[PDB]
RNA sequence: AAACUCCAGUUGACACAAAAUAGACUACGAAAGUGGCUUUAACAUAUCUGAACACACAAUAGCUAAGACCCAAACUGGGAUUAGAUACCCCACUAUGCUUAGCCCUAAACCUCAACAGUUAAAUCAACAAAACUGCUCGCCAGAACACUACGAGCCACAGCUUAAAACUCAAA
């Protein structure tokens, strides 16, 4: 209310391609978190509730970048079976 | 770089409060999470509005919308040409990343060892 | 030169012309797309309303207004209004994430109207006051 | 403008409460000058290795 | 997998026996019900690799421990 | 079926066969190539070579079959035609020489566009959602679009609101009003039409 | 549906309320607690353990007295659902959540895993959970239910809290 306007999440439209920009957009909004916070805060999620929730995504995230990592590690053993036979 | 877990779990030597939960071990299993079909959306929604926008203002005659109509008509035969190739052709031709089945089979090849043997 | 997507500065001087109108000067088309309803306003650069549309002042009530196609609907009607006083090019500021969210962006689109800008002013409090209570559904 | 100053720690208070009044003032805050604070000279990253022993080797 | 066509063609020239492909259950401690009631089972094996394609001991370590047979290991 | 799976369907038509070798593609040269191997069931009796076949004819005769009895179907779809031709001839005849310009008196070509005037463009499933079922407008398929006109022409013909009037009578009279973009069977798609329309924001419910 | 229509949308002015992102950080405090900014004061013990006759604290809810009004919201009212709906859904609003002063002294106050000093070797080890143990000290526990109860006693507590039984009953829990 007391910042410049048409600055902050303003994504211009190129050639008219409407489409591409909104996407533009929207995947601003969403890597920066403010999509899933705004969800959130339809309805008041109590303390203890935000606590489960926000350990069970840290937890989600171990689990997902450690197993991204070892599929990236092994990715070079999905080559054909070298001792065909054997 | 994967969120340190030094400290984060109560246990014996760690004097502080835990700082993540989980109710299931932090253990690396031997498969991973089968794809997920998309969910269905209303298709030619845009091209029905426009059908049915001259309908209303030519009382419902087909004479007088033609090119109206073939272009709804069209888009339904897209969308269904569409999407029996999503669901068989791209589902078949294993397009982006490695499916969960050839994916498994490697990760039974390197199995995760939580014990000693 | 290369398409910048941040938009020109008011104080700095652009080359950007859109007929003869620099950003600052094109009239601004709000939306307003909530759960149940999309409310489209446009509005020139003096803050002088010039066309307002929803699905309530469109043929649509109570459920069907939080749709997407009652959301196209209202945007081909205010860009009919809006048309008639003059208006061609339109900044866009979507607030909300309705159903009614690019769906009413459409209707001006296919109403005449040109979109150059597209702005997210959803009001997001930083700490502020307590929603209403999660549902028991 | 910056303003640097020698004052006892009584005279944070009174200042502030006389800037509040000063109509020409857009707005004036009192804090420690970052050079008195003596940044400590950094090792650098040390890598933390994984976590390891957070649960018991029994074939589950 | 990779030395499993050498180490059977080193078995056959010395006159001795190699087992290089998947190890069935029960191939030693129930021999007397795969073959028959008067198989011999060996009385020496020797493993030139002792862990299986998983990266775990192979079966037959434990299982010729099991026949009191002695095992010859790299 | 007492058809294998191997067994194809077979295909009537002389001009297929008669194309010369250099005219065909080498796709459409491997697909003659292939049929040389394959199992073909027999023809089934309705379906000829003959110039006069009309497919629509012949599937709009069968859906008027009651009991198997095809004589007593097909005798009522020729009269029908035998009428239709009769009335435009009488129209004709008692109409000035620049009317006798926009009358049509070929029954195959009134047939064939009474049916097409009477395909509804849109549908409407009944969708089980909350509890309730919603007529939710939905596209409707190439085949769905042609059936939903014959079936909807013989409805009205059966319809126990006609005394004492024959089959051929009804069916010719209902032909010609939809050929003219007249009739109950072009109400009942402007019907479906409206409701389609008035439900047009419960279209969102679908699926796919 | 009810409610609102003294309404909604754009713009400006505009807190005694609550503190996006950082935070994939794991820090501080005895615990409870602590995540907007600045300043002041300030984070006990040169051996350890140690007071449920002591002293000082103790989320939330609640009482008492005077204020603050955005939002949320027991109870209540209205709308709906239902066989009924004193509920789940919707709307409106109060106590209350905030501040000052004094109370209340409870929690799944649970990381249900005592403080200090150690060990990873033997028999490691019922199971599961968060691997198994040594030295020392304090607190606590001895079948289920009756029983976070009765009585006695203490308490700013008076529909309360703390301490805490018995008879009858069962052969299980
Ligand atoms: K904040
Ligand atoms: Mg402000
Ligand atoms: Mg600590
Ligand atoms: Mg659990
Ligand atoms: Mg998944
Ligand atoms: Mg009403
Ligand atoms: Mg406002
Ligand atoms: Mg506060
Ligand atoms: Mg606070
Ligand atoms: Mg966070
Ligand atoms: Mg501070
Ligand atoms: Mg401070
Ligand atoms: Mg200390
Ligand atoms: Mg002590
Ligand atoms: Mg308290
Ligand atoms: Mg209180
Ligand atoms: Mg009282
Ligand atoms: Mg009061
Ligand atoms: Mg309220
Ligand atoms: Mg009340
Ligand atoms: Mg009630
Ligand atoms: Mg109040
Ligand atoms: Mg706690
Ligand atoms: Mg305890
Ligand atoms: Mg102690
Ligand atoms: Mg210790
Ligand atoms: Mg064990
Ligand atoms: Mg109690
Ligand atoms: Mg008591
Ligand atoms: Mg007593
Ligand atoms: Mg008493
Ligand atoms: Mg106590």
């Amino acid at each position: 209310a007391k910042h410049l306007k048409f600055i902050a999440r303003t994504v211009m439209v190129q050639e008219g391609n409407v489409e591409s920009a909104y996407r533009t957009l929207n995947r601003i909004l969403t890597m920066d978190g403010l999509i899933e916070d705004i969800k959130h805060r339809r309805y008041y999620e109590k303390p203890c509730r935000r606590r489960q929730r926000e350990s069970y995504e840290r937890c989600r995230r171990i689990y997902n970048m450690e197993m991204a990592r070892k599929i990236n590690f092994l990715m070079r053993k999905n080559r054909a079976d070298p001792w065909q036979g054997c | 770089a994967t969120p340190s877990l030094r400290g984060r779990l109560a246990r014996f030597g760690n004097p502080r409060k835990p700082v993540l939960k989980p109710n299931k071990p932090l253990i690396l299993a031997n498969r991973v999470g089968e794809r997920r079909r998309e969910k269905g959306e209303a298709t030619c929604i845009t091209e029905m509005s426009v059908m049915m926008a001259c309908w209303k203002q030519n009382e419902f005659r087909d004479d007088a919308c033609r090119k109206e109509i073939q272009g709804f008509l069209d888009c339904a035969a897209r969308a269904q040409e569409a999407r029996k190739m999503r669901s068989i052709q791209e589902t078949l031709g294993e397009s982006g990343s490695l499916l969960p089945n050839k994916l498994n089979k490697l990760l039974q090849r390197f199995p995760n060892k939580p014990y000693l043997s | 030169t290369k398409f910048s997507i941040y938009p020109p500065i008011p104080g700095e001087e652009s080359s950007l012309r859109w007929a003869g109108k620099k950003f600052e000067e094109i009239p601004i088309a709000h939306i307003k797309a909530s759960h149940n309803n999309t409310q489209i306003q446009v509005v020139s650069a003096s803050n002088e309303p010039l066309a307002f549309a929803s699905c309530g002042t469109e043929g649509f009530r109570n459920a069907k207004k939080g749709t997407g196609i009652a959301a196209q609907t209202a945007g081909i009607a205010a860009a009919a209004r809006a048309k008639q006083k003059g208006v061609i090019h339109i900044r866009v500021v979507v607030k909300g994430l309705g159903p009614g969210r690019l769906s009413a962006m459409h209707g001006l689109i296919m109403g005449g109207l040109e979109v150059i800008s597209i702005t997210d002013n959803t009001p997001i409090p930083h700490x502020g006051c307590r929603p209403r209570k999660a549902r028991k559904l | 403008f910056l303003v640097d100053f020698y004052a006892p720690t009584a005279a944070v208070e009174s200042m502030v409460e006389h800037l509040s009044r000063d109509i020409d003032v857009i707005r004036g805050n009192i804090v420690k000058h970052p050079l008195t604070q003596e940044l400590k000279e950094c090792e650098g990253i040390v890598p933390v290795p994984l976590a390891e022993k957070l649960y018991s080797t029994k074939k589950r | 997998r990779q030395f499993s066509y050498l180490i059977e063609n080193m078995a056959r020239d010395c006159g001795e026996y190699a087992h290089t492909r998947y190890f069935r259950g029960g191939m030693l401690t129930n021999a007397r019900l795969l073959f028959g009631p008067t198989v011999r089972l060996p009385d020496l094996i020797i493993f030139l690799h002792t862990l299986n394609n998983i990266f775990e001991p192979h079966v037959a370590v434990r299982d010729a421990a099991k026949m009191n047979i002695p095992t010859v290991g790299i | 079926s007492r058809y294998s799976p191997e067994f194809k369907d077979p295909l009537i038509d002389k001009e297929y066969y008669r194309k010369p070798v250099e005219e065909l593609t080498e796709e459409e040269k491997y697909v003659r190539e292939l049929k040389k191997t394959q199992l073909i069931k027999a023809a089934p009796a309705g379906k000829t070579s003959s110039v006069f076949e009309d497919p629509v004819i012949s599937k709009f005769t069968n859906m008027m079959m009651i009991g198997g009895n095809k004589v007593l179907a097909r005798s009522l779809m020729i009269q029908t035609l035998e009428a239709v031709k009769r009335k435009q001839f009488e129209k004709y005849h008692a109409a000035s020489a620049e009317e006798q310009a926009t009358i049509e008196r070929n029954p195959y070509t009134i047939f064939h566009q009474a049916l097409k005037n009477c395909e509804p463009m849109i549908g409407l499933v009944p969708i089980l959602k909350g509890g309730r079922f919603y007529q939710v407008p939905v596209p409707l398929p190439d085949r769905r679009r042609r059936f939903l006109a014959m079936k909807w022409m013989i409805t009205e013909c059966r319809d126990k609101k006609h005394q004492r009037t024959l089959m051929p009578e009804k069916l010719s009279h209902k032909l010609l009003e939809a050929f003219h973009n007249q009739g109950p069977v072009i109400k009942r798609k402007h019907d479906l039409h409206k409701m389609a329309e008035a439900n047009r924001a419960l279209a969102h419910y679908r699926w796919w």
